[PDB]
């Protein structure tokens, strides 16, 4: 139901299924790659 | 049908996500050579994502890729993760 992007910023500061969850997870990965990435 | 099984990977991503993120969070403010608080963290995702990528995500539509896709990312993920772990252990 909640906003994908809220969701997103949500996971991402430790808060609070379907084709819309899969969207949230697989934007929150390319996250963690780019925040890896950044590391070195 | 089987989407039990893409939702088992969504489970498991939502805990990579989390753990990872601290892990990311304490390597990234701890000075040099503290930063080894993060391990515990990065294990703790590391194991998450492996489970994650063990789903076999079986089944013919464009949802069913979508989620394969997914579990390609955490594969990315596991390996950059286990080569910053192995240069912080």
């Amino acid at each position: 139901q909640v906003d994908m992007l809220l969701q997103e910023m949500a996971d991402e500061a430790g808060l609070d299924t379907g084709s819309v969850g899969t969207s949230v997870a697989s934007a929150e990965q390319d996250e963690l790659s780019q925040r890896l990435a950044r590391l070195r | 049908m089987g989407s039990m099984e893409a939702e088992r990977v969504r489970v498991f991503h939502k805990q990579a996500f989390e753990y990872i993120s601290i892990a990311l969070r304490i390597d990234e403010d701890e000075k040099a050579g503290q930063k080894e608080q993060a391990v515990e963290w990065y294990k703790k995702g590391i194991e998450e994502l492996e489970k994650g990528i063990a789903v076999i995500v079986t089944g013919q539509g464009e949802q069913c890729e979508r989620a394969r896709r997914l579990q390609a990312k955490m594969m990315t993920n596991l390996v950059m993760a286990k080569d910053r772990l192995q240069l912080l252990e």
